[PDB]
Formats: C-alpha cells, structure tokens, sequence
RNA sequence: AAUG
RNA sequence: AAAUACAUAGCUUAGCGGCUAAAGCACUGGUUUCAUAAGCCAGCUAUCAACAGUUCGAGUCUGUUUGUAUUUA
RNA sequence: UAAUGCGAUAAUACGCAUGACGGUUCAUUUUUGCCGUGUGUGGUCACGGUAAAACUUAAGAAUCGUCCA
RNA sequence: CGUUCUUCAACCAACGGAAUAAAGCUACGCUAGGGAUAACAGGCUUAUUCGCUCACAGAGUUUUAUCGACGAGCGCGGUUGGCACCUCGAUGUUGGAUCACCGCUUCCUGUAGCUGCAAACGGUUAUAAGGGUUAGACUGUUCGUCUGAUAAUGCGGUACGUGAUCUGAGUUCAA
RNA sequence: CCUAUGCAGCUUUAGGGCAGGUUAUUAUUCAAUAAACUACCUUUUUUCUGGGACGGACGCUCUUAUUAAAGAAACAAGAGUGAGCAAUGGUUUUUACUAAUUAUAAAAAAGAAAAGCUUAACUGCAAUACAAACAAUUAAAGCAGGGGCAUUGUCGGCAAUAAUGCAUUGAAGAAAUA
RNA sequence: CCAAAGGCAAAGCAAACGGCAGCUGUAACUCUAACGGCUCUAAGGUAGCAAAAUUCCAUGGCAUUUAAAUGAUGUCCCGCAUGAAUGGU
RNA sequence: UAAGUCAGACGCAAAGCUACAAGGUUUCGCGUCAAAAGGAAAAAAGUCCGCCAGCGAGGCUAAGGUACAUAAA
C-alpha cells in the first residue's frame, strides 16, 4: 500500500547522527537535476552561539533543538518561504528531530507531510 | 477429468518513451512487484494508471533496509514539472476527441438521437426513465 | 447470515439491504446513513427483509 | 434339590 | 484392475469432536454345598488395523500402505 | 560521512580512535564452454546473448582480530 | 386498472438457464445414412512373445562334456496387445473332408567334429529340405488324455490355404 | 455395430387428463362434481467419450511442462472453493513486533497488534483504458450533495488472485397517472 | 411368515401377487461337533431330491462298461444360484 | 462478403499422453499438399528444384547428372 510519489518543489529534510542534528531545505526544478540548498543549519551551530551566553550540556538538548527551530524560521522568513513538505524516513522518527518539528510549527512555519 | 481458468494478461503494456494519456492502464499485476512513481495511480488490484499527458519511464531503488524498488513514472511533454500544466494536459484532451471523430468518420455516431428526451435527475443526464413520458414545455399552470 | 433490511425511522420508506449475521449480534442493528427523500444522514433500524 |  | 461397505479387552457388542469409554459372556477372588454345577457378592483387562495430515483437542474428520466381504470385467 | 561510526548503565559531556599486518564478505568483451534465432543430408555456416547457470588473475571497500612485526 | 424507481425470491449445479412437468424393453422389429465408427481378414507398431550374440556369476568339480544367471544390444512378425489406414448401394464363421505350393528354426532316413564316447544306448554343435511323417476309444472341437504297432509319428506361412468343390456337429434369427 | 428433427408395438409405483364401469358425496321424480381402483387417451425419457455400454465429468480460482513478451490443447498432472467478518470495514496516535493464508520471494512511511472516535459496507453522474464473437466481466482520474476521522490528507467495503446465475414469472417499499 | 410398500376385504386374505440369516466355543490321539454364547428379522428353507434340462472350480471322487471312456448307468453331497399346487418325489 | 469454410494430411523441429512405439493422439514454429501442371530420386498428394495466357525443329540455367540402357568429360 504505498502511496503515488508527488513531485513538491521545496522539502525539508532532517540527518540525525550520534552527535548532532541536521536540517536542510531543498529547492528541486525536477526529480532528474540537482537541487539548490537554500536552508543548512545543525545543533553544532546552535551549541556554539548559546553555549557563549547560555551553558548548555550538549549539542542534542531539548535547548539546542529550539534554537535550531528558531534559526531555520529566521531563514525562510528571509527569503519568503512559508510552506514546506517534510520527507519522512527513519531519521524522522527520532526524538530531537520530532522535538525541532514541534516548535517549527509553533513558530509559524507550515510544515506538510502529505 | 480436464478444464482450465480464463487466462489473465499480466504484463506492462508500454515500454521506455511511450506516449500515454490519463487513464491508460500501463501495469497488471497480481502482486505489488511495480510501485506507483510520479504521476500515476494504483488500483485496489494493483492495476497501475496514468493520470497526465506525458511519456513513460522506467527506475530502481534501492530502500534502507537493502531491498530492490522499482517504480513507473509519466514525464511531462518538454520536461515542464510546474502547476501551469494541468490546464495544458485539459486542452490536449479535448484535441484528442477531435482527432479521432475526424479519423473515424462522420458515419460513425458517438451520440445518441432518439425520437424522445432523456430525462434530467440533480441537473446531470439520467439513463432510466420517469412514470410518465411527457412533451418538455407543452403544459401552463394550473 | 442472512439478509436483511435497514428501513429509515424518518417514515420515508427508504431501505437499504445488507447482511448479518443473527448469532453473533443478537440484536436489531442500528446506523446512520444517507436518505435522500430529506437530503441528510438519519438513523436507520434492522427489519425483516422477507 | 441337576450330578457323583 | 474398477465400485460400495468394514477393521473396536480373551470373544460378541456401545461410540463417530470436550479428555481415551458402555453392556453381556470369558477370566480372578470370596460365599453357598459332604463335594462339583446352577444361584449370589466383589474385582480385572492404558479398551479403540498401521502411517502421514487437519484442528486449541480426533476411537470419531481427510489421504496412503495392509486385511475382509459385496457387485462388475 | 571525524558535525562519521561503534559501546557491556548506552543516554552520549565520557570510552575506543583515520596507519600498519592477518583472516572473512563483496582486463585486447579476463576467455573458454554453453544457450537462442536463422539456414541446414542431421553442422568445414552466420550473428547475437549469458546484469540467467560452470570457469582467471588482481586491485580496492565494509566489518573483525591485534602493545605492531 | 396501468407505469416508473428502490429491492428480493424459486427451479435453473446438464451451472448462456426455457415445449410447465415427466422412466424403461424389443432376439417380432421397420426406414434414412456411415468404412466420418466397432466385430472376422489385410496394413502400420513391436511393449509383450520368440530367437541369436556379448556376459562365464553359479551348479558339475581341472575342463564352456552338460545345465545355466543378473545385465546390455540386435533381429523375427507365428503369442497377448495398441492404433482406426482399405471395404457397411454385403471382403460368407470354427473344425473337418478333398487337393495343394513354399521356408528351415530337422522328428526319421544323411555328412563331419567334441564328449564325464570300452561296446550298445546316448548328449551336444556345424552342415543337409530328395523321400517319409501310423490305425483307433472319449470330445462339435483346435488342443488335450489314453491304447496297439512304427525308421519316425517335426514346426510354421499361404484371407489363422481351400463352401461360384462338399460337409453344418459348435457359434450367431423367429419356438 | 454406431449415428438421426427418427417410426412403431409392448411394459410400469415416469408427467398430465376423465371420456366407460365400480365406489364416495349431493340433488330431482336415464342427473351433477371427483388427488381412489380398473379401462382408455396423450406426452417425456441429455451431451462429451481413442466405437457404444459400464464408470467418471460438466461453474469458478491457484500451480507444473510447452523457457526468460502475451497466448496455447488431451478422460494430462498437483492443490482449493459454492464462504467468513457489525469488525476481520473507515480514519488518527503510540512501538523492545515484522507474521499468516488452499498456495505464493507482496509490502518499512508499509503492515500487525494495542488505545480512541465512527458507518464511505453512501445518493446522482463520469473522461479514458484492460479484456473480449456477442452477452455480460475488470480498473478508474474527476464533478455535485450529505457525512466520518484528521486539520487539509484519506474513505464509493475487506493485501491481491475463487465464494456464482440471463430473460421471464412472482412478491415487497415508495412515488406519478387514470 | 400378512411386518414395511401396495391390492382386495367383514380390521382379515399366501393352492392371491411375494419372502423364507450370520458369527463363535466345545468329546480319551486326531478330526468332527451331539452340546453352548451372541446379534438381527414378518419369518429365518421342514420333508424330499440332488454333480441334475439347475454346478463357476470340473473332464469332481469311487464302481461297472472298452485293448484304450470329456460318454452312459449306480453311488458320495449345504445345493456359485434345489425345494414342496409358478407344486416335491 | 448478411458469401463460402467450422471432417484436415504429412515433412523438419520441440513438449504432454503412449512404451523418449505407431502412417497413433493432443498443442505449438515454418513449409508443402488440400486448390499446383513441369523437372530429379524406379512407380512417387505432403521430400528436393520450381508456379503452366498461346504457338515456334532458337539460346542460357536450377535440383540432379556427364563409359551402356540414356542427353553430356
Ligand atoms: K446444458
Ligand atoms: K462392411
Ligand atoms: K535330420
Ligand atoms: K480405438
Ligand atoms: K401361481
Ligand atoms: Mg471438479
Ligand atoms: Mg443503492
Ligand atoms: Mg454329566
Ligand atoms: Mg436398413
Ligand atoms: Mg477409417
Ligand atoms: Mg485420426
Ligand atoms: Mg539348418
Ligand atoms: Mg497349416
Ligand atoms: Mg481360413
Ligand atoms: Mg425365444
Ligand atoms: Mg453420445
Ligand atoms: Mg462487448
Ligand atoms: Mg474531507
Ligand atoms: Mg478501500
Ligand atoms: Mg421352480
Ligand atoms: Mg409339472
Ligand atoms: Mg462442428
Ligand atoms: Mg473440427
Ligand atoms: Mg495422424
Ligand atoms: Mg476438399
Ligand atoms: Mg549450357
Ligand atoms: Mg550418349
């Protein structure tokens, strides 16, 4: 029962490794050719900016995950993008990713699965 | 002591570069073995269908968990992936119709003309009849 | 199982027909379904289909 | 209440 | 080779999905009799042709290998 | 792809750490056989395929072991 | 009383289902057709049957004298089968009587070796088809059992030879 | 011997009828009706098949050989089925799970189980295709109405491949005429 | 023997149309079973006769008949599937 | 053409059934016969070469042949 593909032009996809948590926004013109990568922004950024003013314990904390959330609402503000689809795959069901999309929709980005 | 069941014809029905229009039917299968790609669709049955204007292809995937995928895509005339294309694909359609009326000939009907109106249900033709056969605009009130 | 007939408690004679069976669900069935005499969904009770 |  | 039935303690004979069991003869012990039979009392036989399946569970339902009838060539 | 990977509190701040040896799992089409179609007195014929089956020598990658020659 | 819509039921399981329903005998039989289809004979095939070669294990016990096997190959068209090619505007059945032509895989009458061949009587192999191959009891028989003699009482093919030459006991019409 | 738009005679607890007699019921001073017995009249008693009979079979799915497009027959071979489910349907959430079917290498943004709310197992239509002698059979984007769960996605029954029957005649609910 | 399914009749009728079983143990050595046990049915074939105009094994066994007997006669017998008015001897 | 046909046969090459038999039977690929005269192999439906509108005492070839029958070393 796997659903039709659907060809979207702006995703949003997450990279969760044992240190750090990854968000990247993709814009494609077709399936066949590369995209532009408009958004890049992990919690490495975010430790660095906070643990300056705020300490924080480490990289993977619920602090950094909001403030990667607040950086990536910035960004597309910026550059006008309001709506995005999310790709689900197994790095999407981690804890720190589920957390970053919670306060992404919060915030006010619209974030789509389907 | 013999009989045998009506056959069924699974198989692809185009190859690579084919031209399709919406609603063809591309796939039977009995089992999921091909998977719906870029604008297509998937019956109950796993009967595979186009749904735009475009030519067939033909990929492999390999997924996280080390199997093999495989999909079946339809690509847009000149490559054109932007929403202004659904209208396109509409006139196309039409266009079509016309083509094969000229084709086939005047003396080949595609319409009924019966001596009699078919009746009107929620604003849209019916094919089944009313108690009673009356003449459309021949009676006044009361 | 067996046949059965899902008469409208609108009073507008509408049914419908579908099947059940009398030993697992011992009792009169009950839905909600379109009547397209009123336009909207009512409330529907088993009878016998005879 | 058949038998030895 | 076709076709219809049946293989149940020592022998006839219940049973044909809830546990693996009924009834009569035989066998064993006791009682009655001077003793033996009949009659009386209490017991005992894992009680289910062989193999592979179905099912939570099969003597019980489905196939195969054996034996016995019955009809046909 | 070191913002990696793995872990026996398993969480990730802490532990092992990208080299070197050893053992495993993955080019003149390697060139022979074999298969398919066509033609055929049953093969002194032609073309193609083997990412369907047998068959060679490497080089690299992924784990794993290791006070290291 | 009639029409439309929403629906269902019965026999249709010989399951495209309808003349509402609905079993047999004919050797007393009749008509229209087929060798598009059987029974006898011919044809093709050779599993089976029969024969030969290799094999020489095993019995005999020096001998492959003689008997004889697992297994494999080849041949024959005579046994039991398979097919449906010829004949249904007709190719007379079994056995015998009468009279025949051919093959040799030889029962007797011949020729030459071997032998567990002293002689006699035998055994086996090779070669040989000119002549011969008996009279009766039982049985419709082919076959089979038996009796008295005989040099010996061989096998097979020929529409399982032979009814425009004979026979009609069996089989196969009406009692 | 077999094959017919076959024919005939005979038989019976094969179907239908009553038209003689007997019998039963009722009525008038040799009559009327009949699920009975006898007599009589009329009708029916498939096909396939290595000849016919005897036996077996006739619908619909899966798998095997005729290679790796589809299709393909024999009284060839090996297995199923004439259903079940008021949830085992629809839809959201969670995760130390990834099975099973008559049979089968389906499926990880998918399923199964657990928890909650529900009836789309709808009304009226439909481009375009698969298949196919025809009849019917199969898939389906999309439009309007009323709904369910989500909060902008899905739902016109069930992982898929079997669980069926034309027209006629009869019956039920509603509506329009006369 | 009138049960079941029919017919007829006065609720009865078989010289009306019809039917008339199976398993198992037992006597000195053996064999056989005079004699027991069980199931079922409306009833379970009695006398007589019997290799038959009736017998599949079959050309049954024995005796007579012939030099020689699938023949004939006599005899033995639960007889595939004999039998008493569709009569038995 | 709202016509005729719905009895097919064999050769080479595969598979099922039979006995990796049949001039057997059931499917399948090509060809020939059926509806095809002429030439070669003995006669020769299905094999090899090759498709006949008519006449002629011209010529070149295919399959197959080139001491006699019988044309050509
Ligand atoms: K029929
Ligand atoms: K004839
Ligand atoms: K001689
Ligand atoms: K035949
Ligand atoms: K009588
Ligand atoms: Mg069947
Ligand atoms: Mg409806
Ligand atoms: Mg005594
Ligand atoms: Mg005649
Ligand atoms: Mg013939
Ligand atoms: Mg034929
Ligand atoms: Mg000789
Ligand atoms: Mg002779
Ligand atoms: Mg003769
Ligand atoms: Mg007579
Ligand atoms: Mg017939
Ligand atoms: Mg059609
Ligand atoms: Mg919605
Ligand atoms: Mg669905
Ligand atoms: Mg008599
Ligand atoms: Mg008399
Ligand atoms: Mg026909
Ligand atoms: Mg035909
Ligand atoms: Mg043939
Ligand atoms: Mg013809
Ligand atoms: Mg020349
Ligand atoms: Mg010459």
């Amino acid at each position: 029962p796997l659903k039709p593909l659907v060809f979207r032009p702006l995703k949003l996809f997450f990279w969760a490794t044992n240190r750090h948590v990854h968000a990247k926004v993709v814009r494609f013109s077709s399936p066949f050719n590369e995209g532009v990568p408009v958004v890049d922004i992990s919690t490495f950024d975010a430790f660095n900016k906070l643990k300056g003013s705020a300490p924080v314990v480490a990289p993977r904390s619920l602090e950094c995950y909001k403030e990667v959330a607040k950086m990536v609402k910035e960004e597309t503000a910026r550059q006008n993008i309001n709506e995005v689809t999310l790709h689900l795959n197994s790095h999407a069901s981690d804890r720190g990713v589920r957390e970053v999309v919670r306060e992404l929709k919060n915030l006010g980005l619209l974030v789509k699965k389907v | 002591q013999g009989g045998k069941s009506h056959a069924k014809n699974w198989g692809p029905k185009f190859g690579d570069g084919e031209i399709v229009f919406p609603g063809m039917i591309i796939m039977r299968q009995k089992q999921g073995i091909y998977s719906p790609g870029y604008n297509v669709g998937r019956g109950r049955d796993y009967t595979i269908f186009a749904k735009t204007v475009g030519y067939v292809e033909y990929s492999k995937l390999k997924t996280e968990r080390g199997k093999t995928r495989r999909y079946i895509h339809v690509v847009p005339i000149n490559d054109d992936w932007s929403p202004e294309y659904q209208k396109l694909a509409d006139e196309l359609v039409v266009r079509r119709a016309e083509v094969k009326r000229q084709i086939l000939g005047h003396h080949v009907h595609t319409e009924p003309a019966f001596h009699f109106s078919l009746p009107q249900r929620n604003g849209n033709m019916s094919w089944l009849l009313n108690s009673v056969h009356k003449f459309p605009g021949t009676t006044t009130l009361a | 199982r067996l046949l059965v007939k899902m008469v409208s408690l609108a009073k507008t004679g509408y049914f419908y027909v579908t099947t059940k069976n009398p030993r697992n669900t011992p009792w009169k069935l009950k839905l909600m379904k379109f009547d397209p005499v009123v336009g909207r969904h009512v409330l529907f009770e088993e009878s016998k289909l005879k």
